[PDB]
RNA sequence: UGAAACUGCGAAUGGCUCAUUAAAUCAGUUAUCGUUUAUUUGAUAGUUCCUUUACUACAUGGUAUAACUGUGGUAAUUCUAGAGCUAAUACAUGCUUAAAAUCUCGACCCUUUGGAAGAGAUGUAUUUAUUAGAUAAAAAAUCAAUGUCUUCGGACUCUUUGAUGAUUCAUAAUAACUUUUCGAAUCGCAUGGCCUUGUGCUGGCGAUGGUUCAUUCAAAUUUCUGCCCUAUCAACUUUCGAUGGUAGGAUAGUGGCCUACCAUGGUUUCAACGGGUAACGGGGAAUAAGGGUUCGAUUCCGGAGAGGGAGCCUGAGAAAC
């Protein structure tokens, strides 16, 4: 072999296998992607520019842009490194990976594609699939449907129909960031809480200073006299 | 000894300054202190050239908690000694005591010149060695 | 055993908390108090095993939640708030006002006060430092942190604050003839004199006192808390003034008082 | 309505069992000013971009794939491979913001007891210096930078100050630090204020996150004081860590934990080290005048194993059986 194709631009994708072996010879070492062509790979692919991606080997373990080997290995992984998932803030496990350098031992790999070729494929090149979700910060949306910085979005905000069958309802986002006559109010409540505090300490500081000094001043008729 | 550098490494009581540019009279400093706890801070301390950090008075070791003695037993260590404390203990059964003793490892400064036999008060430092804890503070000769 | 303990085996709770001995495997304990752990309390005790105002402990979460009891004029909705000697605990339902302070016997006590008097408290002074930007400050057994204060104030007295504010109204001194409540030690739960500190100096300072019946005595400097000049004792004091009785006397007053 | 699966959190409890273990487990108290802490409970982040007049989507951006499909291999096992697909609170990013304060530059003016437009940083978690962080009581000078008012001789008058038995703590303050932690691209139910009538300006309740800080259920290590039989066991340990120093690595931390160099110490007839134990400890059970003698593998509290031995993946939480 299956292959695991992913034409981005539209977003699609598909699964065409090759099961011939002499039209297969290729990919067989160019590590992860080092562009594999698509004339000796399959002639539904022709001038197609098939980046190698990565994907699964057999018995069937992950492949890793890192391993430097067509071998089968079993290093220590980390919350960070992928091949892996950490089941604990601060924890590490041993597993296996047949490395990024291809060879026959594969059920699957990925073809993601750069410059599509002359020849037409069906259910990637054909079919699309949405733009699935949608952005957020308006300032991403001026990046998206502009908004005329000033006129403000609210307006062309992205949303969705959605069906009770008989009473469709309009589920919608929540921005975050949005400068209000709330938000500002808090820059706000802060500054005058900065100043507020300050005219307090300055004042004590001195009121102590002169109170300490209605004494040290009297320290002096506090000798000769009482 | 007595000659002060001797310990390749040079010596000084840390944070002390003297001022080869500026009129110098007295040339040297010192830093000293006064233990405390009813003591007397002798004069071979504010006089004595020597260095030793582990000095009570000429250096950076505090004295807190025991105050105790006794009878010196051996001195053979380059600035450190040993004490006995022959004590008594009351077995509840034969209703009578025994002469028991523990020995004690302690630092010591050149300010005191102790032979064996002498009665001797001591303090109790942070820790100062592997064993080692107390610092002599007052000798009690013949 | 590795970090610090987070539980408290009942038995191990202090014996004046007076806690049962059965049913509750576990007592509490208090978390990170402005108080000291042992000579203190939680409201989870003071609000079922003492007063009544709870039945369960679930019930005692439910009175607090409601933000309906203020310690030192401030809410708390801990459940094991580490309250102590000197405190305010105000009842919002109820103007009902308890100053924590020991029995005579030995206790804690249940002492009502004078919605006026919740007002202030008797800040102990526990140390003194020019601290941080070069500013002096006293830090109060209440585990509480007080700034720009006068220099006349020294090491070992109180200072009336205002709860509403952390002011430092009036301070008292430590001198051969002032009243003294004894905080902790056989004599906790008594007043009240300073006959004579007995300096020394590692450390151990010692004190002499007497009382209203002329009995006397000698305890640690540590465990002393001035309150006023003989008279005006800056409170109130619970019954029996806080007095001590050769049980030869106590038995009597329960024989005097046989009435039902 | 809901099979399956994508994430989520569970499985580290619980049950059994006692072989090992003799100052070790363990009981009674101690400490955390020696550390980590899923949740649960309570407080909690307007200065995110970017040299900021024609800005980055925030009316919400993009990858990939499980299931499912179909084409399979093997005697065989909870075996998987190569293909066309599709979502997330998966996977990865990246806007949103107020007023203020404050700091370090200084275009110009003016030689004064030196002012100045606007230029950026300050949001938080990181790292590291350094400073404050006062206060056991009352009083004379010169400054070295000049903080407040000029009665144009100077002053400085009420000047802030938390806890601790105890700190370098608690938090703040500067100069930079970081393969930059976070600051909501969610979600079910109600769905209505008013217009400047775009299905817009604005609006309930509730969830699931989530940065910290306390908390809390904890763990870890930890003082003291306590063990049965043996001298036909009287001297032990420092091969190579035995006992301390100093510094680093190590840890969630402390500490010969381990290593660099150093010093020669620490235990011992008041029974150490060795040998035995058909020893897991205790609460307690039998016996029962008093004092006692034996037994507590076993219904609760600790610890230890998972057939021996080791090492480690996940997760806060395992040396897991």
């Amino acid at each position: 072999m299956k292959l695991n194709i992913s034409y981005p631009v539209n977003g699609s994708q598909k699964t065409f296998e090759i099961d011939d072996e002499h039209r297969i010879r290729v990919f067989f070492d160019a590590r992860i992607g080092q562009e594999v062509d698509g004339e000796a790979v399959g002639d539904e692919f022709k001038g197609y520019v098939f980046k190698i991606s990565g994907g699964n080997d057999k018995q069937g373990f992950p492949m890793k842009q890192g391993v430097l080997l067509p071998t089968r290995i079993a290093l220590l992984l980390t919350k960070n490194v992928s091949c892996y998932r950490p089941r604990r803030d601060g924890e590490r496990k041993r597993k296996s990976v047949r490395g990024a350098i291809v060879g026959p031992d594969l059920a699957v790999l990925a073809l993601v594609i750069v410059k599509k070729g002359e020849q037409e494929l069906e259910g990637l090149t054909d079919t699309t699939v949405p733009k699935r979700l949608g952005p957020k910060r308006a300032n991403n949306i001026r990046k998206f449907f502009g908004l005329s910085k000033e006129d403000d979005v609210r307006d062309f905000v992205i949303r969705r129909e959605v069906t009770k069958g008989e009473k469709t309802y309009t589920k919608a986002p929540k921005i975050q960031r949005l400068v209000t006559p709330q938000r500002l109010q808090r820059k706000r409540h802060q500054r005058a809480l900065k100043v507020r505090n300050a005219q307090a300490q300055r004042e004590a500081a001195a009121e102590y200073a002169q109170l300490l000094a209605k004494r040290l001043s009297e320290r002096k008729a506090e000798k000769a006299e009482i | 000894e007595l000659t002060v550098q001797s310990e390749r490494a040079f010596q000084k009581q840390p944070h002390i300054f003297n001022n080869p540019k500026v009129k110098t009279s007295k040339r040297t400093k010192r830093w000293y202190k006064n233990a405390g706890l009813g003591f007397k801070t002798p004069k071979t301390a504010i006089e004595g050239s020597y260095i030793d950090k582990k000095c009570p008075f000429t250096g950076l070791v505090s004295i807190r908690g025991k105050i105790l003695t006794g009878t010196v037993v051996s001195t053979k260590m380059h600035r450190t000694i040993v004490i006995r404390r022959a004590y008594l203990h009351y077995i509840p059964k034969y209703n009578r005591y025994e002469k028991r003793h523990k020995n004690v490892p302690v630092h010591v400064s050149p300010a005191f010149r102790v032979q064996v036999g002498d009665i001797v008060t001591v303090g109790q430092c942070r820790p100062i060695s592997k064993t080692v804890r107390f610092n002599v503070v007052k000798v009690s000769a013949a | 055993a590795r970090g610090p303990k987070k539980h408290l085996k009942r038995l191990a709770a202090p014996h004046h908390w007076l806690l049962d001995k059965l049913s509750g495997c576990y007592a509490p304990r208090p978390s990170a108090g402005p108080h000291k752990l042992r000579e203190s309390l939680p409201l989870i005790v003071f609000l079922r095993n003492r007063l009544k105002y709870a039945l369960n402990g679930r019930e005692v979460k439910a009175i607090l939640m409601q933000r309906h009891v203020k310690v030192d004029g401030k809410v708390r909705t801990d459940t094991t708030y580490p309250a102590g000697f000197m405190d305010v605990i105000t009842l919002d339902a109820t103007n009902e006002n308890f100053r924590l302070v020991y029995d005579v016997k030995g206790r804690f006590a249940v002492h009502r006060i004078t919605d006026e008097e919740a007002s202030y408290k008797l800040g102990k002074v526990k140390k003194v430092q020019l601290g941080k930007k070069g500013v002096p400050y006293v830090v109060t057994h209440d585990g509480r942190t007080i700034r720009y204060p006068d220099p006349n104030i020294k090491v070992n007295d109180t200072v009336k604050i205002d709860l509403a504010s952390g002011k430092i109204t009036d301070f008292i001194k430590f001198d051969a003839g002032k009243l003294v409540y004894v905080t902790g030690g056989r004599n906790l739960g008594r007043i009240g004199t300073i006959v004579h500190k007995e300096r020394h100096d590692g450390g151990f300072d010692l004190v002499h006192i007497k009382d209203s019946l002329d009995n006397t005595f000698v305890t640690r400097l540590n465990n002393v808390f001035v309150i006023g000049e003989q008279g005006k004792p800056y409170i109130s004091l619970p019954k029996g003034k806080g007095i001590k009785l050769s049980i030869a006397e106590e038995r009597d007053r329960r024989r005097a008082q046989q009435g039902l």
